[PDB]
């Protein structure tokens, strides 16, 4: 069997999982009580798949799933919302205040006590699990709770399980948007956790997304909602492999092997290429050669960082409905034939290419137009360096003068360890600009 | 200052050592993973001296009044290798506030005698954060103005602690 | 599930505390008996925060009332919303201060403190996990300024952790109603800068101002001014009862606000606030939400923004509207007015968003900022403190009851050393 644990932390976390368990759950035909009516209907078959879902006595089907927050308003709203008959009621709540955009309220003082109660939660759903394939962590930047637990439940987990895959999909802050005053802290210290124990850890960022929205979809005013779709989307192109059948299938293992050139250059980014609304659905074909060619465009980006300032180090595709690997290879060769896009002189090969035969699917009430093929794209490039100087810099602003410093030293922090995670980061923005040197 | 301390007159030797074993044995002392009897509380020894001269016709009664303050500092700590928890934890953080409190005055002390030193001679202003703690308020007349002071910064030799050695050394070059 | 301990002192604080009570009450939907007879089930999914619940299915806020005069009392119980609150939380003696700090620190109130501890400890130990604590006073007055300043002592020597917010009505720069405001100001916010995390200050000629200029009012009374106060009250802990969005606890307020401890006196305002005649006019979008907030006529605390910067603001929105409009509009005010923000704080602007918003309107916001100008506040109370101490003009009421001019020089330098904390951020071009 193939499946994988999905761990939600904070907020961000939270509306993601909605967002992701909504669209599986429209997928795989479950409704919201966890009922299936094709079980019923057909009386065989395989629809509610292992690879999320667990299936009890009862038909009913309930998903491997572990929701984390101290706050209890978020997941409150989940227990008493449209989906509160799907989920086991241990929903992880801790019964007090939040970690207050407070690295070490998330790590040393407040983000113990739950975590015992975390990691019987994950083991219990673990030992239920045959041959399983890895986590699923979602959690943001910039938040107290999203960094500082975390560090906690990675650094137990690579403690615990160790060789199983550990990927990430987190938020990073925008170059110039955000919300909170001291993000570049948190985001900071997040790195020792994100750079040691994760890996391969994917960045998203909201103006990116902002911009497509505007831009592609024509929504004037987006909100959050639309943002966790998208990231939804995306999620699910990658994990459509372990569900339903394809001509070139690629699973966790072997999607790692082929972008993680090195251990500590885990960092890919993500896009999505037909991100189109229904009125512009149609006067356009959409073949596969036009999302191939849009997956590259700098516009559509969901990280503020321009590939042009950087080369490709590696790139994955995963093309999803009415797909044939004749178009691919066409794409690929017209796309090699380019001079703009720049690929390291030590990868040749380039392309790692995946074929899936289920379409994506339409969430009512969403904005992404039905369509009979898409792609997404994972991409190993060197730019991603760029995106990590404009956030050190404001780092650097904030610590010279000892700003909102005595907040993290009055809850267990030392001084030092600021200027520790800094050096670390260093180390790591010049091993990135270290491997893209031709070789001579 | 500090109002109601009992300050105490002494004789002999005998009675100060008295007092020296009594104030050890008061003081607030925990064990640690660091340290089987680490320090809890910051400590101030203070002597008030005074001489003076008996003549009628040329010597000056008390004509000298003069202070000692001894300063034993508890130093800084990391959770991760300390083993805190509960109100070990809470100690830890409050001391590393003062000290980081302690670390930000001498390095805004040292900046501000230098560049007026250097610089032209402007003296225009400058702050100085002596009220954010408790200990560097009433040690305020020692870390600057009236007061010939100095600083013996311990060091641990093994490589494990180089991180906070290092840290030591900076800011006794900042003293 | 969190709680707030609410106490009242002083005859400002008591009528501000039962207009906040009673705009508290109506979002609840609490009737003045103690019953609820609401039609949003969210309303009571997070009651818990200001009321207790009793036997007979009705809601008891969890207030604390202190005086020296029973005058107040009375007349808080002669009122619409008097029979809500329990009267063993009515603490109270004889013989009020008379707009005598000592009276109020030293004298009286500390015999009357013990029972408000005793009142405060039985109402805390209740929670199931206390958050903090606000109290609501003037600095101006007697029993408000020394009673409140010897609770929050007592709370904070008790409570070390959590939270101690303050919304402290200010002596006004040439409204004045007692001879001696700057003697009790001048000792009030020398203890309150100490001990507390927070404090709104509220300044009577600004809301007279907002009254007269914004909302057009002819013949405006207190009750106004205990409106607008209490609409910034609710708007500040919005987030501890409804769900958002992006949500904003009491701590991350007291966080991203405050760069170094002793700088936490914070300028409030809301918005929106029209005319009741230009109504249909002005048009509810956030933009405009946003022009109303940063302008300098719709502060509370008569302290003109534009004469600092800002070390931080934060805007809690309440209403269903887009984060993307929200964060440019944002960015959008940063970048405008790049000459009012600190260059070595990026982005120093808190944002939080919760769904519901106030009764009958689509939407609302509240702004909480952090500027130098406040230092203005400070240096007029000062100048006035020494025309005064100079020649020792009331000096004898002080020194009768208990106290010396050592007392009033420390507090004096306290306050100068805090003018001067905010003084050495106000320039520009940090290099020489
Ligand atoms: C057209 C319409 O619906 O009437 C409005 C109205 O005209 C305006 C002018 C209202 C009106 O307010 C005033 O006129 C006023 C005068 C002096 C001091 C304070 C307010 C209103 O009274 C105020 C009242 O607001 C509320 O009811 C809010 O829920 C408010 N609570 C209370 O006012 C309240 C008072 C006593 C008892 C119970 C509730 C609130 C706001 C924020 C957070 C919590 C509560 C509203 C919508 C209006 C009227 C009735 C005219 C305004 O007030 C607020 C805060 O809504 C003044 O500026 C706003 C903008 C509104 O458009
Ligand atoms: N794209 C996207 N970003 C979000 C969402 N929710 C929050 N964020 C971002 O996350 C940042 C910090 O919020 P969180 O990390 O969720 O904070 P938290 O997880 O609740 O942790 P605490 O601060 O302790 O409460 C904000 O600045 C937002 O910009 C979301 O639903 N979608
Ligand atoms: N905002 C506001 N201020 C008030 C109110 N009543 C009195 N004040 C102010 O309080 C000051 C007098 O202090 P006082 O209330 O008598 O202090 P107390 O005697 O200790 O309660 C004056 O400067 C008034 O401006 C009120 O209802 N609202
Ligand atoms: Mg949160
Ligand atoms: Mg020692």
């Amino acid at each position: 069997m193939r499946e994988c644990i999905s761990i939600h932390v904070g907020q961000a976390g939270v509306q993601i999982g909605n967002a992701c368990w909504e669209l599986y759950c429209l997928e795989h035909g479950i409704q919201p009580d966890g009922q299936m009516p094709s079980d019923k209907t057909i009386g065989g078959g395989d629809d509610s798949f292992n690879t999320f879902f667990s299936e009890t006595g009862a038909g009913k089907h309930v998903p491997r799933a572990v929701f984390v927050d101290l706050e209890p308003t978020v997941i409150d709203e989940v227990r008493t919302g449209t989906y509160r008959q799907l989920f086991h009621p241990e929903q992880l709540i801790t019964g007090k205040e939040d970690a207050a955009n407070n690295y070490a309220r998330g790590h040393y003082t407040i983000g113990k006590e739950i975590i015992d109660l975390v990691l019987d939660r994950i083991r219990k759903l673990a030992d239920q699990c045959t041959g399983l394939q890895g986590f699923l962590v979602f959690h943001s930047f910039g938040g107290g709770t999203g960094s500082g637990f975390t560090s906690l439940l990675m650094e137990r987990l690579s403690v615990d399980y160790g060789k199983k895959s550990k990927l990430e999909f987190s938020i990073y802050p925008a170059p110039q948007v955000s919300t909170a005053v001291v993000e570049p802290y948190n985001s900071i210290l997040t790195t020792h956790t994100t750079l040691e124990h994760s890996d391969c850890a994917f960045m998203v960022d909201n103006e990116a997304i902002y911009d497509i929205c505007r831009r592609n979809l024509d929504i004037e005013r987006p909100t959050y909602t639309n943002l966790n779709r998208l990231i939804s989307q995306i999620v699910s192109s990658i994990t459509a492999s372990l569900r339903f059948d394809g001509a070139l299938n690629v699973d966790l293992t072997e999607f790692q092997t082929n972008l993680v050139p090195y251990p500590r250059i885990h960092f890919p980014l993500a896009t999505y290429a037909p991100v189109i609304s229904a009125e512009k659905a149609y006067h356009e074909q959409l073949s596969v050669a036009e999302i191939t060619n849009a997956c590259f465009e700098p516009a559509n980006q969901m990280v503020k960082c321009d590939p042009r300032h950087g080369k490709y180090m590696a790139c994955c595709l995963l093309y999803r409905g009415d797909v044939v690997p004749k178009d691919v290879n066409a794409a690929i060769a017209t796309i090699k034939t380019k001079r703009s896009i720049q690929f390291v002189d030590w990868c040749p090969t380039g392309f790692k290419v995946g074929i899936n035969y289920q379409p994506p699917t339409v969430v009512p009430g969403g904005d992404l137009a039905k369509v009979q093929r898409a792609v997404c794209m994972l991409s190993n490039t060197t730019a991603i360096a760029e995106a990590w100087a404009r956030l050190d810099h404001k780092f650097d602003l904030m610590y010279a003068k000892r700003a909102f410093v005595h907040w993290y030293v009055g809850e267990g922090m030392e001084e030092g360890e600021f200027s520790e995670a800094r050096e670390d980061m260093a180390a790591l923005e010049k091993d990135y600009e270290e491997v893209g040197v031709d070789s001579v | 200052y500090v109002e109601d301390l009992s300050k105490l007159a002494v004789t002999s030797y005998n009675d100060i050592q008295d007092l020296m074993d009594s104030g050890n044995k008061a003081r607030t002392v925990a064990a640690t993973n660091m340290n089987e009897t680490s320090s809890r509380s910051h400590a101030v020894f203070n002597i008030i001296f005074t001489q003076k001269r008996h003549d009628a016709e040329t010597n000056i009664t008390t004509e000298k009044v003069s202070k000692i303050s001894l300063v034993d500092l508890a130093g800084s700590e990391r959770a991760d290798s300390t083993g805190a928890k509960g109100t070990r934890l809470k100690e830890g953080a409050n001391i590393n506030k003062s000290l980081t409190t302690l670390g930000k005055v001498i390095s805004a002390l040292a900046e501000m005698d230098s560049g007026p030193n250097k610089n032209k001679k402007k003296k225009k202003t400058d702050f100085i954060p002596y009220r954010d703690s408790v200990l560097t308020w009433l040690l305020r007349e020692n870390l600057g103005g009236n007061s010939r002071t100095a600083m013996v910064a311990a060091l641990s030799p093994a490589d494990i602690n180089y991180d906070e050695t290092l840290s030591t050394l900076r800011y006794a070059d900042r003293a | 599930m969190r709680e707030i301990v609410h106490i009242q002192a002083g005859q400002c604080g008591n009528q501000i505390g039962a207009k906040f009570w009673e705009v508290i009450s109506d979002e609840h939907g609490i009737d003045p008996t103690g019953s609820y007879h609401g039609d949003s089930d969210l309303q009571l999914e997070r009651i818990n925060v200001y009321y207790n619940e009793a036997t007979g299915n009705k809601y008891v806020p969890r207030a604390i009332l202190v005086d020296l005069e029973p005058g107040t009392m009375d007349s808080v119980r002669s009122g619409p919303f008097g029979q809500i609150f329990r009267p063993d939380n009515f603490v109270f003696g004889q013989s009020g201060a008379g707009n005598n700090w000592a009276k109020g620190h030293y004298t009286e109130g500390a015999e009357l403190v013990d029972s408000v501890l005793d009142v405060v400890r039985k109402e805390s130990e209740s929670c199931d996990c206390l958050q903090g604590f606000q109290l609501t006073h003037s600095l101006g007055g007697g029993t408000g300024s020394g009673m409140g300043t010897l609770l929050i002592s007592k709370i904070r020597e008790e409570y070390p952790d959590r939270i101690m917010n303050t919304f402290s009505v200010m002596p006004s720069p040439k409204v004045s109603d007692t001879v001696v405001e700057p003697y009790n100001a001048t000792l009030s916010v020398h203890q309150l800068v100490e001990n507390t995390d927070e404090t709104y200050c509220i300044d009577n000629e600004a809301l007279y101002d907002i009254c007269f200029r914004t909302l057009k009012l002819t013949t405006p009374t207190y009750g106004d001014l205990n409106h607008l106060v209490s609409a910034t009250m609710s708007g500040v802990t919005t987030c501890l009862r409804f769900p958002g969005q992006l949500n904003a606890d009491l701590r991350k307020l007291a966080v991203n606000m405050v760069p170094f401890p002793r700088l936490h006196f914070f300028m409030p305002g809301f918005a929106p606030l029209t005319s009741r005649g230009s109504q249909q006019y002005r048009a509810l979008t956030v933009p405009e939400l946003t022009q109303q907030m940063f302008d300098s006529k719709n502060m509370m605390a008569a302290c003109d923004p534009r004469h600092g910067r800002y070390l931080t603001v934060a805007a809690i929105f309440r209403g269903r509207m887009s984060m993307k409009e929200v964060d440019e509009q944002m960015l959008n005010v940063q970048n405008k007015n790049s000459s009012y923000f600190v260059e070595w704080i990026p982005n120093n602007v808190k944002t939080a968003v919760c769904d519901i918003p106030p009764r009958g309107l689509k939407m609302s916001a509240t702004f909480i900022g952090n500027s130098t100008a406040i230092q203005e506040l400070f240096k007029r109370i000062s100048e006035q403190f020494t025309a005064m101490f100079r020649r020792k003009a009331f000096l004898h009421w002080y020194t009768g009851e208990g106290m010396d001019e050592m007392e009033f020089t420390e507090a004096e330098s306290n306050m100068n050393d805090l003018v001067s904390e905010y003084q050495q951020y106000q320039d520009a071009t940090a290099d020489e």
